[PDB]
């Protein structure tokens, strides 16, 4: 909570962001959100769908 | 609370990112449970192959979407 | 939280939809009902794949919650 | 029900078999079925899962 | 019913088919009510590559099978 | 039916287990709890990919409802 986290998505796909919020299915609030594409993107203020939301653990 | 986040954005324009190459952007009009969407006025865009196509309205199946971003 | 997809579902009801499948199968088919839980039973259906059509269905069942979306057509 | 239907998956999966049951979740019981690989291999007596069911029709 | 044929299954072998490409088989111990699996003395089978491995054990999840077969 | 799935994960609580994805990724870890929604929480969990050792975690969240399997290790 307030701590960067990374998350892995049942696609593949990477992020990174500061938890702030989440509920009992697993979805998710992120602030300052990194998607690794070796490039990035800023997404942001996000909401992380429990539904293809596969890992989560703190940052490195 | 992630549900309160998206109830903020109804009427307003959301982008969303699937597991697979696909985006979307529309308006939010409103959502279930387990958040299945109903976008109006919709850009569809497939990230490889670059093609984007337009809807009026449409029922965005929640289970294969990865994050919803309020803006666009 | 409302019910706003099933309220889209009968909005749509005797009008043609286009589905797509994750997959990028298309299905463009009039919808007939559905129940509670978005299934859907479809008349004058047709599938494209690759933009060719590749099948027509006088009468489908369609599982509206392993779809990616249903959109107005 | 005890017709010839066919059936297609999420994962692009096809099969044809006759219906002998179903539940209210769309699993499903099909019996002689034969999945189409413009190869075919016959599987008998299965039990279908809803939750990667996508279509279900006639035969044809 | 779909569940009472799976049930009727327990302590024999089962041949399991996913969306991927891949199958199992192993003996049936026991699932839930969304049929997550338990299975015993299990072979994994990539159908692409043609890799096979074995596992005492595993809770195979339900959500991306399509097919459960009675017999091997 | 019963709750065969969670006692599965209960007996093999506190010892390594091997998690895969459809995807292909492999993480052996050890399953310190879990809740009745099989999330998971994992310690010493290393990530393959084609083999390789991709990363460690000395501390992970996994969904189990995402995960192709858990496998005895």
């Amino acid at each position: 909570q307030d701590q960067r986290i990374q998350a892995t998505f049942t696609g593949g796909r990477q992020i990174t962001g500061i938890l702030k919020g989440f509920d009992q299915l697993m979805n998710l609030v992120l602030d300052d959100v990194e998607e690794q594409l070796g490039a990035i993107r800023k997404l942001g203020l996000v909401v992380v769908r429990g539904t293809t939301l596969v890992l989560i653990a703190p940052m490195d | 609370l992630p549900l309160e986040l998206i109830d903020k954005c109804i009427g307003s324009n959301l982008w969303v990112i699937m597991k697979s190459e696909r985006e979307f952007a529309g308006t939010l009009v409103g959502f279930d449970d387990y958040v299945n969407i109903v976008l109006k006025d919709v850009t569809e865009y497939d990230t490889v192959t670059g093609v984007t196509e337009k809807h009026s309205e449409m029922l965005l199946n929640g289970n294969g979407m990865c994050m919803l971003i309020p803006g666009g | 939280m409302d019910s706003s997809p099933n309220e889209f579902l009968n909005k749509v009801i005797g009008k043609k939809v286009l589905i797509r499948l994750s997959s990028g199968v298309d299905y463009k088919g009039i919808l007939s009902c559905l129940d509670g839980y978005m299934n859907l039973a479809l008349e004058r259906t047709e599938e494209y794949v690759n933009g060719k059509k590749t099948n027509v269905y006088g009468d489908a069942f369609i599982r509206g919650n392993n779809v990616l979306y249903v959109s107005a057509l």
